[PDB]
This record gives C-alpha cells, structure tokens and sequence, in this order.
C-alpha cells in the first residue's frame, strides 16, 4: 500500500497537472499553439478546447480526471476558458503548493483564493461591461463569430457562418427564456462544399433518400410526413424477395406496390407534406417507383431521425397506419428540398417555424478537421453569447481584466492578513500569470509584456486594454477584440478557481495502495 | 552554457544553506556547538553573532558571506547577523528570478531597487533619537550591552561607553567617534568595577617590574634609538678565545650603557616605547634594566597599538641616541602612571599630553582577559552602537524585526514600481519575512507555532508593529529598548545586496591556476 | 494520453521530417541518387527509386510530423503531379532553420510570421521568375514539351519520355485550351514497345470481348450499360433467379435465356451496333448481339465505359434500369484494332473532340505503370500549363531569385519576420545545394555564385543538374512552369508552418 | 546521409563482391567447383556463374542483383553465366575508390556507363566479322566455342543439328539474334542419339487417340482447351441418376455434348486435336473421344500446355478454350501429324511440316537412355546459344578474355585522353577487364600476375595473337588452341556490369 503525506498527494497531484497545465499555457490566444493529439489508435489530430484534447487525453492521474469534468461545465455556458481554467487550476495551483511548502495550511490560503475569486469576481463584474443587448452583442459576436472560425479554423472572416452561428442562437435565444441552450440549436457536420458552403435551417435536415435520381425530386406544402408507419408500403431493416405464382404475377406484384404507394402516398397526402420521413427504410427498387410516383419519401434514415425531426417541429412520429395524424408527423415552415454540396443531390431541408427546438446551422466543409474546427468554432460562438442570452455581459481582456482583477487582489493581499494575505498574494499573481503565460507563448516576455500591462494597470484600471492574444505590436483588448463574457471569465475564474480547492476536499488522501489503478 | 547557472545556483545554494543555517539568532535557541572542525578539532561555540566571523567556510559564495559576515560588524558593531540573516532573504528570489526569466542583471537592479526602497521605508521606521543625548548613548550601549558580554557591567560600561563617546564625541548625524580615536586598552588585574575610563592617552605596553615611575614628570616613550656603547655600536679591537678577553668585552659593554640611560633620564624621559626592530640588539638588556635603574618605563618590540595612539595623541616621534641625545620629538607627557592593582598588569597611564581632540583610552580590566573581554567587545560594541547612533541618530526594531515591516511596504513599491524588477522586488519583498521566525529555528520539537505569526504579526499589525523578536509579547516592534540605530539595518540590506549580486554575474568556469 | 511539449514533438518532428526529406531529396533531381527501395514490414522486392514519392509510398513512417509530409507529397504528387519530392525537403529546409530557431529561443509562432509574407515573397519574385511562354500554340507546343517532360525528369524513366511526352504534348496540343484528361482514355496496356505506348484519336477499349461481336462497326451506336445478362437485372422477359414453386426455379434457365435474350432485345432495341457493359454479358445475349451486329464487351473499363461515356456522349444504362431508355454512346467508327501485341477497340465519332485514347504499352509493365505514373503528372501540370502558359526558371535559377529577393527582403524587414524570413530564402538558396549536390557538383561554389548571379539577379543562368554547373534557363526544357512552384511555394512552408503551431502533441499511441 | 547509404552501397559494393568471388576461382572449368550447403543443408559442387548464384543466396541487395546478372546474361545468351559474374567485382573495385577517391557516383556510373560506351566500342572493333547465313561459320563458332568449351560428343553430332536448326530457322544475313523460339527443343524416351530429329511442324509429347487415325495428311491441328465429358459436378458426364423417372428426363439432354463438340471437332474439321490433360481439363469423355478418335481425327488427349504453346505461337495453332473459339480457323494446319511409335520406343505425335510463323523447327533431343536423351540437349542447345550470341552481334572475336586484357590496356590510355575528372574514373573501368583472366590465368593455374602484364602489353604489340588460352592459363593464343566469343557472349556481360553497377552505384 502507498501512502503519501500532505504534500506528498499534493506533489503528486501537482506532477502530470502543470505539465497539463504546461500545454495549455502554450496554446493561449493566437500567440498560443494548439495541441496535437495522436491516438491510442495513433490517430493524429490538431485539437483545442482542453476538455476536448483532455478527453482525448487519457486521465490517469486523478487531478486531470476533473479537469475533464471540471472544462466540461466550462465549455459548455461559456466556450472559453476551458483551455484557460486548467491554465489558472495549473497556476493557482503550485501558488497553494508553495505556501503549503511554506508551511502554510491547506486549512489557510484555500479560503482566500475563493475568496480573492469572489472579490477578482467582483473586480472582474465592473471590467468592461457587464451590457450587452441583441445588437450590440453582434459586434462582440462578430469579433466573436469572426475570431471563432478565424481562429480554430481558419484565421479569416466567414460570415455565413459567423452570424449564422450567432443569429442561429438569436433564433432560439429568443425560443426560450430570453435564453437559448446549447442543444436548442445543433452543428451538423458533414461535406458537400466548402468551409464557407453551409446551411442555416430552423429546423433538422437529413440527406433525402434517393433510390434513384432520374425520379423527380419534390417538396410541397410547409410540412413533413414523419412516419413510423408506412408511407408506401414499409421495410423493416429486411430483404424483400420476387416470388409470384406466375410469369404473369409478376407484372401483377407491380401493381400492388404503386396502388399502395399512392394509396399510403394519399394517406400521407391529407396528413402532412406528400413527402415521407418514414422510420423504415423501403425497398428502393419500389422506393423510385413511388420515387415515379414522385412525392418523394424519405427513409433508410435513422429511427432516431423520425424521432428527432418530429420533436424538432414539437410533432410526433405516426406508430401504426391506422395511427396517421398531422400531429403524429413533424411539421416545418418550409420544408424545402436543396442540394447538399453544390453538384450531389437534394438533401430534404426541413426549415421548421411551426416550432424550432433545434434550430440547426449546417455546415459543410473542404475537410473535415476544417468543418471540425469549424464547427468547434461554432460550438464557442454558440457557448459565449449562450452567456449573452442570459446576462447579455462581457469584457476585454486576459491581460486587461485579470491583471485589473489582480490589482484589486494584489495590495488586497496585505490588506487580508494572516491566512488569506499569502492566498491574495498567491491568487493575484497567479491571475497575471494568464498574460504571463500567455506571453509566454508570445514572441514577448512574460515578465515584461505582464510588467506592460502592470505599468498599464498601474495607470488605467478595468482596461479595454490589455496584452495581445492576438499576438498584434500594440495591445488592446478591446481593439485587439479578444472578446470573453464577463459571465465566461467570472464562471471561469469560478471554474478555474474551483479545482485547486477540491483537491483539499476530505482529509483522505487514503488509498489502498491504488489510487489511480 | 550550463556552466554559469550550475555554479551560480551554487553560489545561490551552498551560500544559503550556509546563511540557512545561520538563524538561531537572539538569544535561547538551538543546542549549543561543540564543533568537531573539517579537520576534526573539537571547539566550543555560542551566540552566533560572533560564530559568523569564526564560522571557516569554503566555496565561493559561501566564503563570501564570512566575508559579507564583517560587513555588518565591520564598520557598525551592533547586530552582525543582520547582513548574514538576509544574505539568504535575497538568495531566495534568486533562484526563482532566474528562473522566471528575468535577466541575471534584471535581478541585478532588483537587488539595487529592493535596497533603494528598502533603506527608503527605514527611515520612515527609524526614529530619530538624540546624537549626543547620555540616554540615546547609554540606553544604545545598554540595549547592546544587554544582548553583549555583560549585562551588569552594563551599567559600568554603558556610560564609560558614553563618557568614551562624549568625550571624542564630534555631534552629527554624519561620520563622528571613529574606531581609530577611542582607544581601547586592556589590563590584567583590577575589576570590570575597576575597568577605569580614562580620558587621557593610555598606553598598554609590557613595563620592566616595579620601583619605575607612577609619578609625574615623564617624556614620553616611543624611541627607536639603540644605546651605543663598546660591543654595541663601537669598535673593540679586544679578540675574544680565552675567556678572559671573553669576558672583558662584555664588562666594557655593560658598564658603559648606564651613563646612556642617565642621558635619557636626562631628556625627562620616565618612558620608552622601544621599536620591535633592531639597529643591532637595538637596546640590549643591559641597556633595558639600566633604563630600569633610571625609573623609564621601556618596552622593547612594543606593539604597534602604542605606537600609532602616541602618534595619534601625545603626538610622538622617535628620538635619536641619547649621546647624540633627542630632537623632542617626543610627545608631551606629565603623569607616567603604571597602575599596580594587586600588581596585576603592566599599564602605561599617561594622565594629560598632547591631543586631538580625541582618543579617550579607556582601560579595561579584570580577574582575567576573559573578564576583560566580557567588557572590552562589550564596551566595544557599545561604543559602536553608540558610534552607530553619533553615526546615524536614530533607534530602530532590533534584531531583524523591522525587515518584516520592510516586508509588506516594499510589496507596495513591488506595485508602484510596476516594472520587471516589481516582480523581483515582490519575491524579496515577501523573503524578508523569513528571518523571525527563522531565528527562532534550531531548539525544538512541535515547530510551526512560531512562523507564519510571526510573518502576520506585522502583517496583522499593519505596517505599523509586531512583536519584537528580541524581547517578545505584542508590541511595537521599533520601540523596545531592543533598538539600533537605521545605520545598522540600512547596512545590513546594502552589504548583502552587492555580494549576492555578484552571484548575478558570476558565470561560466573559471579559476585563478 | 501523453503530451509532447515543444522540443519532444518538434525535435521529433524534425527527425523525422527532415530526413523525409533527405531520403527524398536524395532522389531529388535526375542526378538526384537512385535510392533501393527497401519496405518497410512487406514487399521485400526492391525497386530503385528516383522520386522520393516511391519511398514515401514504399516506406512507412513512426513520426506523426513525417507522416503529414507523405500527405502533402500525395497532395503535389495527386493534385498538383511533380512538386512532390521537393515540397517535402523545402519544408525540412524551413524545418533546419527551425531547428535553431527553436532551440535559438524563436517561437515558432515568429517563425511562422515571416514566413507567412515569406512565402508570396518567393512566390511574387517567383510570379517575377513567371513569365508567359506557351501564349502562342508553337510555344504552347514547346511550353509543354518544356514542362511536360520536365515532370518526368527525377521521375525514373526519363527515356522513353522521348516517345512519351511527345504523345503527351500531342494529346494536350489536341485539347486547345480546353483541358480533358477523361477525354485522354488512359490505357496501361501490355505489350509491343514502350516507344509502341500509343495515343489514339477518338475512345479505345483494352477490354476485347473478341472477335465473336462485330469487330468494326461505322455510325456505331454504343450503349453505355452496367446491364447484366447472366445477372438477371429488372423487368422479367422469362423467370430470373427466383423459386416460386416446385419447377419455378427449372422456369429460370429458358425463361432466363429469353429474358438474356430479351436483354438482348432492350438493348439491341435501342438500335446499337456496340453494346458496352462495365458488367457481366452472358455468352447467349452476347452472341445474340454479335448476331444482332451489335458489339456486346464484358465488364468493359469502369473508367473506360465512364470515359466512353464521356468522351463518346454515353449514359450507363442505370443498370438495365433503361432497359431501352438509355441514351447511347455513339462513335462512328468502331476499331477492334492491335496497339502493342494486344488487340483494343478502338472508338472514333465519340462526342468530345478533345477526346483521345492514350495507349500506354508496357513493353514491361514496370516500366508501363512508371510510364502511366510519369503519364498523369505532366498531364497534371500540362492542364496548369493549358491554364496558365508559362514558365519559371527552375535548377536553382528562380531559387537562387527568390532566395536573393526574399532575403534581401528579409534584410529590409529584417523584424521578427526575417528571423523567418531569413530562415526563408535560405531554403531558396538551400534547395539548389541539393540539386547540385545530387548532380555532385560543389554547391558553395554554384549556389554562392549563383548567389552572385542572383544577386546580380537573373532570370537565365541557373544551376543545371544536367550540367551539373550553373546554366541557361531561357526556357531550355530544364525551365519550370509557374505551375507547380507556386503550389510547392505554397505547400512547401505549410507542412513546417503547421507543425510550427502544433508542438504540442498528445499521443495516447 | 548518403553516407548511410553509402555503408548500406558500400555493403552492396561489399557483399557484390562477397558471393560473386565464389564465381570468380571458379572461371572456367578450369575455374573451379565450388561445394556448396544450401538452405536445405546440402552440398552442392558447382562451377558455374548462374548456379552458384541461384543455388544458395542470402537477404542482401547485392545477392539480388547478384541473381541478376548470370540472369541478364542467359537471357541474351546462356553463355557466359560465370563470366558476367566476373566482370562485376571487377568494376566494383574500379568503383568503390573513385567514391574515396572523391567522385560523384553518378559521375562514376556516367563514366562507367558511358565508359562502357567508348570502352566496349573497340570490342566489335577489336573483333572479326563470320558469316551467320553459311551454315559452318555457323557451325564453326557454334562448336569452335564448344571446341573451346566442354560438350563435344553428341554436339559435334548435334552441333550441325543445332545449325541444322538454326539453318533452317536464319532467315536473314545477321540472322537476327536466332531467337531459340523458332528451335523447339524436344524429348522422346525411347531411341538413341540417332534418333534425334528436325522437323518443320511440332513433335508433341505422347498422344492419346483411341479409335482414331495414327497418321494424318494435311492436318486440321486441333485445340480442345474444352471438354468431351458434359461438364463434371459428381462425375465425368453429366449422368447422375437420382431417379429413373427423371432418368428418362435425364436422358433427354445428356445425349449432346458427347456427340456435338466431339462432331464440332469434325464439323468444323479436324486433322488433329490437341487436348490438355485429364487432369488440366475437367473430364474427357472416353466414351465422346474414342467415337472422336473414330472420326478420323488425330486426337491427342492429355497434352502437355507448353508444347501447345509452342503448338499455338510456332505453327501456328490459335487458341480454343472453348466452343465460341473452335473453328476450323483456329486449328493449325498440319502438312502432316502422325503418332510416331518411330525413332525407339514410346508414342509421339508428330506434325510434320507446318503452315508456322517465324521458322518453326522441332529439335527432339533422344538418347539410348534419359541421360543421354539429356546429353543431347546441351548438344543442341549450346550450340544454338553460342550460335544465337554469334548472330545477335554480328561479329566474331578471338576469346579467352584477351579481349579484356587487351582493351583494358587500350581504354585506360583513352580514358587518360579524355581527361577530365571521369579519367581516373574511364582508366578504373578500364582495368577491371584485366582481373577477369587473371583469375581464369589464376584459375588455369600458376601466375596471371605475370599473364596479363605482359598481354596488355603484348596488346600494345601482337594483342589478338597474345592470349590467355583457357588451357594455358597464361600468355599464349586463344587463336593458336581457338577458344572464340561470339561476340554477344562477351558483348552480353559488357553492359550487364555497368548496368546493375551504375544501378547499385546510383543506389543509395
């Protein structure tokens, strides 16, 4: 059995998180470097977003185990930080260790981090603005939506997709609550175009099934047949052989299937579109005959397709025939049938305004690791004004607020004494550390563009000014346009500030003789 | 390469541990040494205060602080350790600058700057007290005095101390009392009690037994001349082989000399100071007695001490032979007073003279060196502190105290500065810290009662007060009676800071062959 | 998953990704060394490779960072044809400087700055080095005769590129401004000569179902079909393969017969003298067509019944799904005719003008394939050079340009950028080291001087590895066309200045 | 590097060098065998180039490109296979120093391989033109070479056989390069020497015709590539009665194939039928082949492929595989095919004269036992190898490896005439012909240190009379006892050095 002793858990704990820790500080801003993750299979792959790369990472060690869960909170209300917590969970961090190093309890500066994160928190809620409104957001959304793609991505501008990533919340933010959530709308990946190729629809789309594309390609009404039951005659998942007691029964089974097309055609006729979504797959040989029968169906579409594009209209899925109802299929504003990619065919585009509980931004992509970083470049765009909707709030900088929100800690330190001077000492700091390291991974000092901002700091207070992320010759937060809601950086500071902590939670560090195995 | 770090980390390292391990300071703490050397011999040390000087360390950074042990003690004389206790406080951010990448020279300045606002907010912590002022003299030599040998004798010494002082005392707040002015002599025999401030010039020299003058009416001593006489400085033709002629050279010799000693009586000469050298036995010992038949009080190879106070203050020079008799360069001298107390000791007293203004000699005695010592760097360092207040007017936290109240202000100018080095001034700003309750280090079992108090008890008193570490219970750490002058504390900071900023520029490998 | 800081990855990085591009550059140029071919864990016979594309194919490599170099060699090698060996060392010599710009305290994220401008630098010294040839059909001619075969250069087999790019200019110099490389039929065929390898004008098919279908046929309607016989496809002429009852699956065969022979019916009904099928033709229905004169070839070219079907104006039948419905391949002259020792058909009247038949004839199929592999990277470079007609002076010439350009721009920038840029057209004037080096020919005399040449600035003397000396580049064959430059100048420094961003690697391998 | 490649050329350079010496004291027959284990474990004792190589071997490129070259050699020859493997090591010590010796390998091989060029230029120069359309200058070279060489008894017999052959198959004055694909070396087992035969038409391997004719005129060659029997799942028919209900409707259909390919063969015509074997084919209906053969037609059942092959290209016989390729077009035509229990003992079919491409000629090698049946084989087959080497290169040239010493004289001078840094590179190439007669005047015995010092000087002064004679082992003349390269032989391993060698030194 393994026994460590205070420290000893500690040390250990602080072995694998600041060489964690390490990798994030060097992917900070532009001026920061993404990570590469090569798989257990050896798959490589450029990635960000820590719990991202850190669920790519495998989580041995315990510390790293909640800097998974820990960034997963953090990307989800946010977008930002989840890169940059584990940056402050790594530089709070060895601030505690050395003072537990300088004697000082666990019992002492833990408190005082929280507690100079609450008053950072505080400092932070004055920094910038904590307004925002649907309008003013779209130029944050913009340097926003603009630097989300035109960083993980590419580095340019694409407007299609920055203000369809923004409005694509706009549509649901105002569905709910003055708030959107983050599945309200969806990012559907998949490549027909390029990067800048994409579609924004107010409903779910799927690629139609198309069992041959002479037969003619239609779309009707504003609603969609969502259809467990059939909207022809349905295939369950299974072969349908030729057996006909005759030469002539053959050409005779060619009848059953068109008349019962039609026949399901006209009973999805009433009901809802003329075209299927049908949870059965059917046989596409007769598919393109009712395909010939045109109204085209679409099928051989996941189970949980039915399911999603009928939830998606606050619809339902038709279970039986005799079950067929309006309400029992989805709906749409528009269902249209557009072409997927430029050249392949149209896919069945159900843009919903009868409901939008997803309203979904369709992206395409010249790749997919693009599309990827595309869509997790939407994901971000998406998470930050998802703090916009319900504090519309933001702020400039990492290098203009923290270094602001350390000032207040920074004397706040001799200000506390006894145990939480070390921890406002330590906290401060360690919130400059984030300009620091991120000017670590600049071309610049981390000392001195942190001693910039600091002589800034000494000068103008809650900066719109602060280092470059962007990694440009002046340093403005605000005209660098490195845009983070004061929700994220407060949230993240409250994040950020959180693990250190809770690895102090019980006095148990008592293992087995496992505590990772 | 990785040279200059290596050696330099060393120069931070082996020196720190040296000055790591310096802190027992002020008094009951730690188990006393019985110190097997390097070499295995066995020796018996206390009160490190003065273990730093003695302390024998190798290595380059680590001699450095024996060296940068003196600094403090060289030119003040109160509280040593104070440059030896920090010559680590700046060894901490050391390390963590260079590795914080911050330049070897942008620590250097650090070192500047921290001692620039360091010495700055002292002042504000040191409060002026009166040069001149018996108090301020007497209760410095006390609180010395309390913390040096003697803590009775104190009051004996204190105000010999002060009367040492006052009266070579030049009043400033600037350079005044030198070291070289008060004479400092020692006399075996008498008492501490009888340990006599003596305003005029005494000088210590070993005197020819007794029936020599304590009376007035002398010339004063300090001549080179020799005694010429046959088999002295004069040809004799007469060959010695037979024992006979052997012993007709020595007759004419030793017959001769005691009319050269009656001339020397005859320049009003009770004393001669007689040059260790010689012109050829310079004065023989039968020219030594017979100015012992005269009642002169002669040393021969007498020490430099007495050569240069009587130049310093009766104002003497030496006088050729007595034949060709003397130009007078010898000082004025009345009273040649050999003080017989138990006949203990040999004590040339000269009681007015020529003078400078200065060089009180004060006389100290005992049963036994020992007993004399316990008053000498007592009275001596309580001269000093004294001379540390005639040299800065002022009395500050002693014993490292105020340091910890240096602390937390000099993290303030680590934010007013706001440049590269704020940082490198906020590390040291926050290792002055370390000595009170690292002075407590060395005693005990269940440790840690002491140390991050004693870190708040400042922090907890503002920048206002703490405890003191000399004396204890909650007060103002400046205002004890555990006090120094600023120059002190001020010196301290400024010696460390140059020695370990060295260390900065130390570099690479190399070595005088 | 275990994360690689800085100097693990990028060390690692260059490692291997230098030396991906050594390997390769050793194969760089014709003098470029021939390099044994030694796989790596299968295939032990050896083929001796002038191109490094073989090796990075050939070999597999450990190094994530050197696995992404084979990825853009395939991406010149693919989209752009030559180009490949030498965007792999171009980088590593990006990655060289690196390797002190790194350890010299550079962050890659500068290291990419200058580079970033750098690169259109070179390339705009480069669009300097961009002149027009090819803007009269004559120079056309020879500006593909100059860059066609110039991409078969380092390409092992360079000598039959005599017969070779001459059927490659001609197949080019036949589509007039209209780029069709599916309108060239690409045929890698056995047989005849290398110097035999063969460009027809019109389709061709190396399938040959024989001579039991009509050989030649004139106003051929040729249907385009994946239409099975013995497949049984849809509308039942007589029972398919099926069991209805006790005897129904006897009712198959003769009925199945009548249904192949009515598949005859479908499809000779469409009135084709030639029915071509990238599927099965049962032997009845097939000789059911050479009795209806119709010309029925089995599992003809995929790529071949899809070229037939564009460059004849053809549609698949959709399977049989236009069992009369679908529109025919019509070429009005019908040739089952011997390129090589093999007998082809021959399709001429085919609806594309541009469109040709391309018989590459393997005297050996080693060098057939090579031949094919040097075919479509010229043809590659040819539709560039169709696009743009023009040149750059290569050997070193607009190299050594750039390089003197560049740097002496990375002496008026000389910020941040230079620390890149410098670190730039040094890879400018690296590059023609390894060429002459290749050649065995003192660099630091040629590069130094072709340096001084270039400092003089030229468009004309240049390093020629057939010379192994400096040399005219007037457009002397050894003159490149700005088409693959400006792509390996693009795609060169990405691979270093995507590796420069990712240092950080977390591998779970 | 290169240099790592380097290391792994010069283990190339080396090992090229390692396994070929083996090669190199066995020059010859006065060159010697060399026992050899094998990956099996197994002695074997071998003189030869192309066995040696090819018998054990090892993992190393050199072993490939060793393989290679006796290879390179039989392709073009079959004569030689030592000698090529002489002229390597040869050259790779005239390439491993110019390396050291601070040269370019491609300026090595550019050299060497141009030195090729301007070096072997003399060779032909050096070299005497002999008549390839009179049949003993033929048959001179032919067996002055096996005069030289070992087999004598049944050549000198066959020998003229061979030229017999290769009379027959010159078409034109260089005789191109007597393509051995226009002879057809064949066995019969019973028979003598004698009995060994050239016929225009093919002599096929055994015959099975049952019924059918022994000898038949103007002969219809036919090719069953298809079946007699009805196509096999159980059997050989297609009979496999289950039922006799159904066995009436069995009948019904099983009473074809029998009959209408076995007519086929005759509707369209059959002389001849060749028939792969039992084994090769399905099943062959006895029962369809015996009314077959007693059609008249000259079936021969369970033919050997190659021989059909040589049926196929030679005379001309095209291909069925099947009904849709039978046609009395696709049969050769046989101006005569007869079984010939003649010449000894055993059936053979024998086309005699035929309508063929190229001159067909099958040269039946036979022999009073199977050895001797073997003995004639290299004494018609060395002889049209020697004879195909003297056509493809027009000229003769006196051998022994003269040549090499000779012209290894020569070309370092010339090489010394070229100047500039391909000289010392020319001059290199150009001694390395030296050590091949060395080791044969080594091989032959006593001193090929003193051989070829004089010779390339005696090739400054009588050069094609002063020789190595293989006998000798010295300074003599291969004119005097006449040992004699067709040049081809010579002109074979000329390139296939430089070749690999310029591969192997352009290898990395």
């Amino acid at each position: 059995k393994s026994r460590l002793m205070g420290l000893e858990a500690l040390k250990s704990h602080i072995m694998a998180a600041k060489a964690v820790a390490n990798t994030m500080r060097t992917s900070l801003g532009p001026n920061g470097l993404d990570k590469m993750m090569v798989d257990k299979d050896g798959d490589v792959t450029v990635t960000n977003d820590g719990a991202t790369i850190l669920s790519m990472m495998d989580v041995d060690h315990q510390i790293a185990k909640l800097m998974v869960e820990l960034s997963k909170s953090q990307d989800d209300e946010i977008g930002d930080g989840t890169t940059g917590v584990v940056v402050l969970a790594g530089a709070l961090l060895e601030e505690a260790e050395q003072l537990l190093d300088r004697g000082i309890h666990p019992i002492r500066i833990a408190d005082g981090y929280e507690q100079a994160a609450r008053v950072a928190i505080e400092h932070l809620d004055k920094i910038s603005d904590s307004v925002l409104v649907d309008i003013k957001d779209t130029e944050p959304l913009i340097q926003t939506a603009k630097t989300t793609l035109g960083s993980k991505v590419v580095n340019s501008c694409h407007r299609q997709m920055a203000e369809i990533a923004v409005n694509a919340v706009l549509t649901v933010a105002d569905m709910e609550r003055r708030d959107v959530d983050f599945e309200l709308i969806k990012v559907e990946g998949k490549v027909g175009g390029r990067l800048e190729d994409t579609k924004l629809i107010k409903g779910v789309i799927v690629d139609k099934d198309f069992s041959h594309p002479q037969m003619p390609k239609k779309v009707e009404d504003a609603k969609i047949a969502i259809l467990t039951c059939p909207f022809e005659p349905p295939k369950p998942k299974t072969k349908h052989k030729l057996d006909v007691t005759s030469v002539e029964d053959y050409k005779a089974l060619q009848k059953y299937e068109k008349e019962k097309f039609e026949e399901m055609i006209q009973q999805i006729k009433e009901t809802g579109a003329n075209l299927a979504i049908c949870q059965w797959g059917f046989d596409d040989e007769a598919n393109h005959l009712l395909l010939q029968n045109n109204l085209p169906a679409v099928r051989w579409v996941g189970g949980p397709e039915i399911e999603l594009i009928a939830i998606a209209t606050g619809g339902r899925i038709v279970p039986r025939f005799s079950e067929l109802t309006a309400e029992k299929l989805g709906f749409a504003g528009l269902v249209q049938e557009i072409s997927f990619g430029t050249t392949k065919d149209k896919m069945l585009v159900i843009e919903q305004c009868k409901n939008s509980r997803a309203v979904t931004i369709f992206i395409r992509g010249g790749n997919k690791m693009i599309i990827e970083e595309a869509k997790r470049s939407l994901h971000d765009a998406l998470c930050v004004i998802r703090n916009l909707i319900r504090d519309n709030r933001v702020v400039y900088g990492g290098g203009a607020a923290e270094i602001s929100c350390a000032l207040a800690v920074s004397q706040e330190a001799d200000k506390c004494p006894t145990l939480e001077q070390y921890a406002m000492r330590a906290f401060a700091d360690a919130l400059e550390v984030i300009p620091m390291a991120l000017s670590e991974n600049s071309g610049m000092n981390p000392i001195q563009t942190m001693t910039e901002v600091r002589a800034r700091q000494v000068k103008e207070m809650n900066p719109a000014l602060g280092i470059d992320c962007l990694h440009k010759g002046t340093n403005d937060m605000k005209q660098q346009h490195v845009i983070e809601t004061l929700i994220g950086k407060k949230q993240q500071i409250s994040l950020a500030t959180q693990m250190v902590r809770m690895i102090l939670k019980i006095d148990d560090i008592r293992k087995p003789g496992e505590s990772e195995e | 390469r990785d040279k200059p770090a290596q050696i330099r980390f060393s120069n931070i390292s082996a020196a720190k541990a040296v000055a790591d391990a310096i802190r027992t300071s002020l008094g009951p703490k730690g188990m006393d040494k019985m110190i097997q050397d390097g070499k295995g011999d066995v020796t018996i040390t206390n009160d490190g205060a003065t273990i730093l000087k003695q302390m024998q360390v190798l290595h380059p950074a680590a001699r450095m602080l024996v060296e940068l042990s003196k600094a403090q003690d060289i030119e003040a004389g109160d509280g040593t350790t104070s440059v030896v206790i920090i010559a680590g406080s700046l060894l901490d951010s050391c390390t963590k600058l260079l590795q914080k990448g911050i330049h070897p020279t942008i620590i250097s300045e650090s070192f500047q700057k921290a001692l620039e606002k360091g010495i700055e907010i002292l002042t504000d912590m040191s409060r002026p007290v009166e040069l001149s002022d018996r108090e301020t003299l007497l209760n410095s030599a006390t609180t010395s005095l309390n913390s040096k040998v003697v803590s009775q004798y104190s009051s004996l010494l204190s105000p010999m101390s002060v009367n040492a002082v006052m009266k070579v005392i030049d009043p400033a707040t600037a350079t005044s009392v030198d070291l070289r002015d008060i004479k400092i002599v020692k006399k075996l025999g008498g008492t501490i009690d009888d340990c006599e401030l003596v305003e005029g010039l005494v000088l210590t020299q070993k005197v020819s037994n007794s029936g020599i003058t304590r009376v007035e009416k002398a010339k004063i001593g300090l001549i080179q001349f020799c005694l010429s006489a046959p088999k002295t400085d004069m040809d004799n033709q007469i060959v010695v082989s037979d024992y006979a002629q052997m012993d007709r050279v020595l007759r004419e010799e030793r017959a001769y000399i005691l009319n050269l000693v009656k001339q020397i009586k005859k320049t009003g000469c009770n004393v001669l100071l007689i040059q260790k050298s010689i012109l050829r036995d310079a004065l023989s010992d039968l020219a030594l007695h017979f100015l012992n038949k005269m009642k002169i009080m002669v040393i021969k190879d007498i020490e430099r001490e007495d050569i240069e106070f009587i130049c310093k203050t009766i104002g003497t020079k030496p006088v050729a032979h007595i034949d060709q008799f003397t130009a007078d360069m010898l000082g004025s001298a009345e009273l040649a007073e050999e003080v017989n107390l138990n006949g203990s000791g040999k004590l040339l007293k000269i009681t007015g003279c020529a003078s400078p203004g200065k060089t009180v000699t004060i006389v100290v005695r005992g049963s036994n060196k020992l007993v004399i010592e316990e008053a000498e760097r007592s009275i001596h360092d309580a001269l000093c502190v004294i001379r540390c207040l005639v040299k800065k007017r002022a009395l500050i936290a002693g014993g490292g105290a105020p340091e910890i109240e240096l602390a937390l202000r000099l993290t303030e100018y680590s934010r007013t500065l706001s440049g590269m080095e704020s940082y490198c001034v906020r590390a040291f700003a926050d290792a002055m810290e370390v000595i009170p309750s690292t002075l407590a280090e060395n005693a005990g079992l269940n440790p840690i009662s002491t140390v991050t108090e004693l870190r708040n008890r400042h922090a907890q008193g503002e920048k206002t007060a703490g405890i003191n570490v000399r004396k204890g219970g909650i007060s103002n750490i400046l205002e004890e009676l555990v006090v120094q002058p600023l120059l002190v504390s001020v010196s301290a900071l400024t010696l460390a800071t140059e020695t370990v900023r060295s260390i900065l520029k130390i570099d690479d490998v190399v070595n005088t062959r | 998953a275990d994360e690689e800081r800085a100097e693990t990855a990028r060390l690692t990085s260059f490692i291997g990704a230098i030396a991906i591009g050594d390997l390769v550059k050793s194969t760089l140029g014709p003098k470029g060394m021939d390099k044994i071919l030694l796989s790596s864990g299968r295939d032990a016979s050896l083929m001796v490779t002038n191109d490094g594309a073989t090796i990075l194919k050939n070999i597999g490599v450990d190094n994530p960072a050197a696995k992404v170099l084979v990825d853009m060699s395939r991406v010149q090698d693919d989209e752009v044809g030559d180009g490949t060996t030498s965007v792999t060392v171009l980088a590593a010599e990006l990655l060289r400087e690196a390797e002190s710009l790194i350890a010299k305290k550079i962050h890659p994220q500068t290291i990419i700055a200058g580079w970033r401008e750098a690169t259109k630098a070179a390339r705009e010294a480069l669009l300097s080095s961009a002149v027009d040839h090819g803007s009269d059909e004559v120079k056309f001619r020879q500006d593909l005769m100059n860059i066609a075969g110039t991409t078969l250069s380092s390409k092992l087999l360079t000598h039959h590129k005599d017969h070779f790019t001459k059927l490659a200019v001609e197949a080019v110099l036949r589509l007039k401004g209209s780029g069709n490389l599916e309108a060239i039929h690409i045929i890698k065929k056995l047989g005849g000569s290398l110097a035999d390898s063969y460009l027809d004008e019109g389709f061709l098919l190396d399938k040959k179902i024989g001579v039991n279908q009509p050989k030649r046929i004139e106003n051929a309607k040729i249907l385009i079909a994946n239409t099975g016989m013995d497949t049984d496809k849809i509308k039942i002429f007589g029972s398919r393969v099926r069991v209805d009852s006790t005897a129904k699956v006897a009712e198959i065969e003769h009925a199945e017969k009548e249904k192949m022979k009515e598949k005859v019916e479908r499809i000779l009904k469409h009135g084709i003298n030639c029915f071509i099928n990238r599927q099965l033709i049962y032997n009845y229905p097939e000789q059911l067509f050479g009795a209806a004169g119709v010309m029925a070839i089995e599992h003809a070219d995929f790529a071949g019944v899809e070229r037939l079907a564009l460059v004849t104006g053809g549609e698949i039948a959709s399977t049989f799904d236009h069992p009369e419905l679908v529109k025919l391949g019509s070429c009005k002259l019908i040739e089952e005719v011997m390129i090589g020792e093999d007998k082809l058909i021959h399709f001429s009247g085919v609806a594309l003008g541009e469109a040709c038949t391309i018989v590459l004839r393997g005297a050996t199929q080693q060098i057939l394939d090579e031949a094919e592999r040097s075919l479509h990277d010229a043809l590659c470079v040819l539709a560039q050079t169709v696009k743009d007609s023009r040149t750059v002076y290569g050997g070193g010439c607009s190299e050594m340009l750039m390089a003197h350009a560049v740097t002496q721009l990375a002496n008026r920038t000389p910020g941040k950028e230079a620390v890149a840029m410098e670190s730039y057209a040094k890879a400018l004037r690296m590059l023609p080291t390894i060429i002459a080096d290749n050649a065995g020919y003192d660099s630091a005399d040629l590069v130094a001087q072709l340096r001084a040449a270039h400092s003089e600035g030229n468009t004309t003397a240049g390093l020629d590895m057939r010379e192994g000396t400096i040399g005219d580049m007037a457009i002397l064959g050894i003159t490149e066309s700005f088409q693959v430059k400006r792509q390996v100048l693009l795609s060169a420094a990405e691979a270093a200045e995507v590796i420069l961003r990712v240092d950080n690697i977390i591998k779970a391998a």
